[PDB]
């Protein structure tokens, strides 16, 4: 249900969500802790559509 | 009397006594157009 | 009557002073120098208040050239044709005094 | 006959939602919405651009 | 007839602009919304005649 | 040849503010203001005491939200104001803030501004204990905690701040926001979510078409405002009920 269509990656067992809310002005490999927030939107939007 | 006239909140007309020329900018605005007052004025009764 | 159509060649303007010819320090040949300049600058005005000068010496000379007129008996039309030109006169004044 | 039909149909079409005229010039004005943001300027609907 | 030629030159003068068929747009106009602020066509006119 | 325009223009735009309207119910609170807490007794948390932020501050995040949600104006407290005029102020306007005028506010309403938490609004923070009945002479001018306080902290709607316990969660997830990243993710979700559209419903967006992108979000409401340029507060007979 929340297959590669929606961008959410369940290989890891949460849900990540790539380019949606990243943090600027970090290093560039710092990102991925903000795909999990990310990620629970996309949870959230799914369900609401 | 005046060329633009605004809406009291008492519901009177109060008239400016200006002469202005009317632009559309002023059509969002609280001046209204003195022509179409329909207020009969004393000695100007042809032009109302 | 001829005292009141010499009313109408009268002056439009007003007195300036040489404000910036004497803080310039500049010749001048009296005590106040102040020149006549023709006509006020007319912003911000509907109704031009130079032009409606005109306005009233037409007015005053559609008077003149109709008692003319009509003394002599002449024609509606050679009439008519008279004062149709004296306010094409005043049409195309209203172009040139802005 | 036939042009006061059309307008009393076309009245009732989904999009034209606003009223129009009423009646007398001497005061009628539009009703000027907005939409209004704390965090931000308003936009109004009815803009002379 | 010559003696309305001043009057004709007028009504041609007016009549021959405004554009067909902007009278089937116009038609339109009468139970539309306002998002834009509508205005005049400049109409240069003296009233001298 | 007309219903069949009318629905496929009334169905492009009912999803076309949808991610618009996602992320800015998430960050419906996601505005905050800066308060300071003045501690007032002996052994007091960095947040226990009286809750106080500026009148530059409450005119441009708090006094423009109260407005929108149609209560009366908070009242002025002016030094002789009993603890019962003061929750008149809260019962009043459902957020406990008050405003300060002059005079000296005595230790009787300051044991009311301790327990039920009541933002007081200053002009400014000069020589801010002089201004109360500091009986128990324990608050001093550099004892606080200058810490934020968000809107969905002090504001509750049912639609208008969302500030349930899911969201809540959320916003103490996500990183240090901004108005270039709140819009990145508005561009995100569109990408996701390609919407549907029929044969007439493609020829309207390319028609438009466009920009979005300017018109913030953040607390949008439908309001009408005066000929003078002023917003007006909502009014039960004039607009519509779908505005409120």
């Amino acid at each position: 249900f929340f297959d590669t269509a929606t961008g959410i990656d369940l290989t890891k067992g949460i849900p990540l969500v790539q380019d949606l809310l990243v943090p600027i002005g970090v290093t560039a490999g710092a990102e991925q802790s903000a795909e999990y927030v990310s990620g629970l939107l996309m949870v959230l939007f799914k369900v609401m559509t | 009397r005046g060329a633009t006239y605004t809406i009291n909140a008492a519901g009177e007309f109060e008239f400016s006594g200006r002469n202005e020329k009317w632009d559309q900018s002023l059509y969002l605005s609280e001046h209204f157009p003195a022509l179409f007052s329909d207020v009969p004025l004393a000695g100007a009764n042809t032009i109302i | 009557t001829i005292i009141a159509i010499m009313r109408l060649f009268t002056p439009q303007g007003f007195l300036r002073t040489d404000d910036l010819a004497i803080a310039a320090n500049f010749p001048r040949a009296s005590r106040n120098p102040q020149t006549y300049i023709p006509y006020t600058n007319q912003r911000g005005t509907v109704t031009n208040e130079f032009a409606s000068r005109f306005r009233t010496i037409v007015a005053t000379l559609a008077n003149v050239v109709n008692e003319r007129a009509v003394q002599d008996d002449m024609q509606k039309a050679t009439r008519s044709c008279t004062k149709q030109w004296l306010r094409h006169l005043e049409t195309q004044f209203d172009n040139i005094a802005v | 006959d036939h042009l006061s039909v059309v307008y009393a149909t076309m009245s009732n079409f989904m999009l034209n939602f606003t009223n129009n005229f009423s009646g007398n010039h001497a005061t009628f004005k539009p009703d000027q919405y907005v939409i209004t943001s704390p965090e931000g300027s308003y936009k109004p609907i009815i803009e002379r651009q | 007839n010559q003696s309305a030629a001043r009057l004709v030159s007028a009504v041609k003068a007016r009549a021959s602009e405004a554009d067909i068929s902007s009278i089937h747009l116009a038609i339109a106009r009468e139970v539309s919304p306002m998002f834009n602020v509508h205005e005049l066509k400049k109409i240069a006119e003296s009233f001298e005649d | 040849t007309t219903l069949s325009q009318s629905l496929s223009v009334a169905q492009v735009l009912s999803k076309l503010t949808l991610p618009d309207a996602f992320i800015n119910m998430i960050l419906s609170g996601g505005d905050s203001v800066v308060m300071r807490t003045y501690q007032t007794e002996a052994d007091d948390d960095l947040d226990e005491g009286i809750r106080m932020t500026t009148y530059d501050q409450y005119l441009s995040h708090i006094r423009e939200r109260l407005h929108i949600t149609n209560v009366p104006d908070p009242i002025y407290i002016t030094g002789a104001s009993t603890p019962d005029q003061i929750a008149a102020s809260v019962q009043a306007t459902h957020v406990a803030v008050v405003l300060y005028q002059s005079g000296v506010i005595n230790g009787s309403a300051s044991t009311y501004l301790r327990e039920n938490e009541v933002l007081v609004v200053m002009p400014d923070y000069y020589d801010v204990v002089s201004r109360f009945a500091n009986a128990n002479l324990q608050m001093n001018n550099n004892r606080y905690h200058e810490s934020v306080l968000e809107i969905a902290d002090i504001f509750d709607q049912a639609d208008f701040i969302q500030t349930s316990d899911a969201v809540r969660q959320l916003r103490a997830l996500m990183p240090t926001l901004s108005t270039s990243q709140i819009r990145h993710a508005i561009e995100r979700i569109a990408q996701i979510t390609d919407v549907d559209s029929t044969d007439y419903g493609k020829l309207t967006l390319r028609f438009l078409g466009t920009l979005t992108r300017s018109l913030k979000m953040q607390n949008a409401q439908i309001r009408r405002i005066r000929p003078d340029g002023t917003v007006l507060r909502y009014d039960d007979q004039i607009d519509i009920e779908a505005f409120r």
